[PDB]
């Protein structure tokens, strides 16, 4: 699970596929804000995002900036792994992940003595999918249509 | 397609002056006769003119506000069909004898079939703009 | 109350001893909504809200009637008695199409607002049609942790559910071990996991500590003693033996 | 209604810039002490004068942005704070190969939910509002077309929903019951829920204390002609 | 949904009539009979109204 | 005036579309996260395990 898990190397924990989201995706500009003294002078960077600040237009930054979703986002992916869906009612518990991906089979009509038998092949097929999304994130852009328009 | 009695609703009035909620004293013969008042009825919501109030009980078809109804019958008199208003029912009236150490059980079974219905889309339409607002003159292109 | 407790996980032994507990825990427990319903000021905000819109806005609206929109007067009899036909047109048009084009935007809110109002309750409906009538195993859909019933209230434009749920307190730590081995054969247990405080082991239940002793009577045979990975040799126990000395 | 302190935010300028306000100058807003600075703070969405910063982090009431929260507390006797959010408690999991944690014993609790249902109805005349018992005033507006004609269709659609909407909700049965003349059930106690026959109407202590805790609008209709004209010559807003 | 959308594009032909306090609701008329110095007062009426 | 009120109207309209995504993906949080869901395709496709 290294490829989801935030890495302390990074400057500001933010998980590598992250940053492929966010590079994907262009905003308005570079910049969320465009304060009084930085559009004095007509550098030709300067796109609309403060000339229409002289009418009366603009734009507010919003509550949680970005590093607290990720600190938020962290959490969700450290309960999961480590307690199942036990801490979502309550005092969390601490449980071993084999016997987690049991109960989960057993969720669904497959006797347990399955996942047992051919846990090593499992996971080999496992490693190679999400390997692979980075890639279905890069051929096309238009997987993000929406958060687009 | 049945009828052709009505019956009016006044909102909102102590109907008591109904010749002066209306001033119906000006108006035409029919009007002024149909605010004599035959037999009227008072609620919450107002006042009735052109029915008559019923002690019994029913489920109901127009809704008229604060909980009573109006609806068309023959079987209160002889024949003569008219029109009356009567306060809503919500159904029968039942219990289920409670008791801590009985239950019941079914033996027999049956299958039933329901239908439902919904919405999709709409259909679809446009407008052209300068062809409508004038419609073929050249001062109005410039 | 079995019934319903039976249907996330406990077993239907665990009520019937303990029936003083929780009638006593839950009458506490009831005891205490109208406190919490009295203590805070905003309890009762997101119906308040409701009543305050549609009681002010109206009233803007009236106080909408004194602009002149450009005119030469605001109220209507100064236009007809001082002036003359000619232009009192003119003068009317403004006054006109200054109110009609008030009222539209009155009636276009009040849309809007109505279509908000549907959607929350339809919402409404279905958690009164899943929720109180049944019971239900989406997780937070209905209350916090597990469900076990739930009891509505009418007020002022609106509906209050009351929830009862059900929550472990108290855990302790235990040594585990994903399946057994004993004579080259392999047994799982059919639920539950096995728990060994140091010095034997037993079989439980996932939500309530219980030990029992392993048997063959609800344990089963796959496979054999070589694949499955941190087995561990132990003994196995057999009903019939101590029955069949005789 | 308990203080008079104020704080003042420049919205997305560099405050030094703020000087540039004086009171003598030609402007409208022309404050002293707030234009210049004694403490003073600076925020992505602009500047922050008249607060006093702290370290210690709180679970914030009122919100700014970028992250920063100020509130009202007896620090020093007191005066508003401005401080960085605090995201919440923290804790760790002890992992490991082969242990688990399972739990003893249970407790019960029970929660509260509020949901609204529909909204109140209403209605409006389109001729009196736009002319006022003038008299000519209704054969200028004849000519105009038929905006009065679906108005009254467009509020009816709503006077209708409301209703429907109720008539829905609380319809899912058919028949009435009634609960047994004995309120025995084997150790619980159901009196603050069932309905109490003392009281002269048909509720229940929990809606009772509901009924009294929201301030309904005036309303009954009961007689409405002539009652501003009498000892209501102190017009109420209604009539 | 099939009835009320039509009845919704059936007014929008009958506004088409009223004369919105002009001299005449045909468009031709004005442009026939006044100048057009002073046609331009009437215009704009219509053009606003619909 | 009237260039400025039409903008605010369009703004209403799609907040709410917005809403309505918004409320949903909550209920995804918190049935097909943090526990196990057995409605039928409601997460992904086929059965669904994390
Ligand atoms: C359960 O009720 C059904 C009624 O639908 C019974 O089915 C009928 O039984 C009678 C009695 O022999 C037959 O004459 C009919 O032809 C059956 N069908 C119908 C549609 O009426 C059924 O017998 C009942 N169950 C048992 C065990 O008797
Ligand atoms: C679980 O813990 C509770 C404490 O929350 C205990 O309940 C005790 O109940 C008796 C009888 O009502 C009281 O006299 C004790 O004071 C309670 N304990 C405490 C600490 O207050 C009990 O150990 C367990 N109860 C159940 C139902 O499992
Ligand atoms: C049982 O397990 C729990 C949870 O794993 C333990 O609780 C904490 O374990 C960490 C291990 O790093 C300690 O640092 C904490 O002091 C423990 N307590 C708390 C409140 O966090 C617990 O120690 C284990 N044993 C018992 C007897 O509860
Ligand atoms: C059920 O509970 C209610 C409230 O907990 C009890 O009613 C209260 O009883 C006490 C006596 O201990 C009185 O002082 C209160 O005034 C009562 N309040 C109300 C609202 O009635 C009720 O007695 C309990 N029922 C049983 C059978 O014990
Ligand atoms: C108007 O009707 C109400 C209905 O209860 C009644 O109480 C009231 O006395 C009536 N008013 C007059 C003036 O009769
Ligand atoms: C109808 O009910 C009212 C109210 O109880 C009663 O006064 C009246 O006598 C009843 N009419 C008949 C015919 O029983
Ligand atoms: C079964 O018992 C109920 C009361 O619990 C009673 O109303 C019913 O009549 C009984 N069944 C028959 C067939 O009498
Ligand atoms: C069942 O109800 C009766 C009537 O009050 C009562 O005498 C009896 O004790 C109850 N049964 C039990 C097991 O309490
Ligand atoms: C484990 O439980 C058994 C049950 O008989 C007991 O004899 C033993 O002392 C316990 N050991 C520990 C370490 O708790
Ligand atoms: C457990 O016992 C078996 C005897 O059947 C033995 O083969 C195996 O090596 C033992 N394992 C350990 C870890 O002692
Ligand atoms: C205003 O403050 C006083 C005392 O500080 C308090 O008694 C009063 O309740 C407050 N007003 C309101 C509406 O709570
Ligand atoms: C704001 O002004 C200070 C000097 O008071 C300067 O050091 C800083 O770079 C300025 N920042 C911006 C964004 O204008
Ligand atoms: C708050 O922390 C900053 C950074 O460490 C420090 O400069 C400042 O003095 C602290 N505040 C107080 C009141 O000590
Ligand atoms: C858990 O087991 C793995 C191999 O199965 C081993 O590499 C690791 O060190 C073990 N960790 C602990 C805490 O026992």
């Amino acid at each position: 699970f290294s490829q989801i898990l935030p890495d302390p190397s990074k400057p500001s924990k933010r998980s590598p596929i992250e940053d492929l989201l966010f590079n994907k995706v262009t905003l308005a500009d570079a910049g969320f804000i465009k304060q009084y003294g930085d559009c004095l002078g007509d550098i030709a960077a300067r796109d609309l995002i403060c000339a229409q600040k002289f009418k009366g237009l603009t734009v507010l930054p919003p509550l949680l900036t970005d590093e607290m979703i990720a600190q938020y986002t962290s959490a969700l992916l450290a309960g999961t792994i480590t307690s199942g869906w036990t801490f979502g009612a309550g005092p969390a518990l601490q449980i071993p992940f084999p016997m987690q991906m049991a109960y989960r089979f057993n969720g669904i009509g497959v006797t347990q003595n399955v996942l047992y038998e051919n846990q090593k092949l499992i996971a080999n097929q496992f490693n190679s999918a999400i390997g692979k999304i980075q890639d279905s994130l890069s051929s096309t852009p238009s997987a993000l249509g929406k958060l687009q328009d | 397609n049945t009828s052709n009695q009505v019956a009016v609703l006044y909102q909102g009035v102590n109907c008591t002056e109904v010749p002066v909620a209306i001033h119906a004293d000006q108006l035409t013969p029919t009007w002024r006769v149909y605010s004599t008042g035959s037999n009227v009825f008072q609620t919450r919501a107002g006042c009735l003119i052109g029915a008559e109030y019923v002690n019994n009980s029913y489920e109901c078809d127009i809704p008229i506000g604060a909980g009573i109804c109006a609806s068309y019958q023959t079987q209160t008199k002889s024949h003569s069909q008219s029109i009356i208003a009567y306060t809503m029912s919500l159904g029968a009236e039942n219990s289920v004898a409670y008791s801590n150490n009985s239950i019941a059980i079914p033996t027999n079974f049956t299958i039933s079939v329901t239908t439902e219905i919904l919405p999709v889309s709409m259909t679809k339409t446009s407008v052209d703009c300068t062809m409508y607002i004038c419609g073929d003159s050249t001062e109005c292109s410039n | 109350m079995a019934y319903r407790f039976n249907g996330i996980g406990v077993t239907q032994n665990v009520l019937y001893e303990n029936q003083k507990l929780i009638a006593n825990q839950f009458n506490s427990a009831i005891g205490k909504i109208q406190d919490s319903l009295s203590s805070t000021p905003s309890a009762l905000g997101k119906l308040q809200d409701v009543v305050n819109h549609n009681a002010q806005a109206l009233n803007t609206l009236v106080k909408q009637l004194s602009s002149k929109f450009g005119a030469i007067s605001s109220v209507l009899n100064d236009i007809f008695s001082r002036l003359d036909p000619p232009e009192a047109e003119v003068q009317i048009d403004r006054l006109i199409t200054g109110r009609l084009q008030s009222l539209q935007t009155y009636v276009t809110q009040q849309l809007i607002r109505a279509a908000e109002i549907r959607a929350s309750a339809n919402l409404a409906a279905t958690k009164m049609s899943e929720c109180v009538l049944g019971q239900s195993k989406r997780v937070d859909f209905c209350g916090k942790g597990y469900h076990l019933m739930s009891f509505p209230q009418s007020a002022p434009h609106g509906v209050v559910f009351l929830h009862v749920t059900y929550v472990p307190a108290q855990e302790k730590n235990f040594t585990t071990a994903p399946a057994i081995c004993h004579d080259g054969k392999a047994h799982f247990p059919r639920e539950g996991v096995f728990v060994s405080n140091g010095t034997h082991w037993f079989v439980t239940q996932r939500n309530f500590y219980e030990p029992q002793i392993i048997t063959t009577d609800n344990t089963f045979v796959s496979g054999n003693c070589d694949v499955v990975i941190g087995i561990v040799n132990n003994t196995v126990y057999d009903p019939l033996q101590p029955e069949l000395d005789s | 209604n308990t203080s008079n302190q104020v704080a003042v935010l420049y919205q997305g300028v560099n405050c030094t810039e703020v000087p540039v306000a004086i009171h003598a100058d030609q402007l409208t807003p022309t404050w002293r002490v707030y234009s210049t600075g004694s403490n003073v703070f600076q925020t992505r969405a602009g500047c922050l004068i008249g607060a006093e910063y702290v370290n210690n982090s709180y679970e914030c009431d009122i919100p700014i942005g970028a992250g920063i929260c100020a509130s009202y507390q007896t620090q020093t006797s007191q005066s508003i704070i401005a401080y960085t959010m605090s995201l919440g408690a923290e804790n760790s999991v002890a992992y490991s190969n082969n242990s688990i944690a399972i739990p003893t014993n249970f407790t019960i609790s029970v929660t509260t939910e509020i949901l609204p249902v529909s909204m109140t109805k209403t209605s409006v005349d389109c001729t009196m509002y736009i002319c006022g018992d003038s008299t000519e005033c209704s054969n200028l507006l004849l000519q105009y077309g038929s905006f009065c004609t679906q108005l009254k269709r467009a509020l009816t659609g709503i006077a209708v929903e409301q209703d429907k909407n109720t008539q829905e909700v609380f319809a899912q049965v058919k028949q009435i019951y009634k609960t047994p003349p004995i309120k025995y059930f084997g150790g619980f106690n159901f009196s603050q829920i069932l309905p109490d026959p003392s009281k002269p109407s048909k509720r229940s202590p929990i809606e009772d204390l509901l009924f009294n805790k929201v301030t309904l609008a005036d309303a009954g209709f009961i007689k409405q002609y002539g009652d501003c004209l009498g000892d209501i010559a102190a017009r109420d807003l209604i009539c």
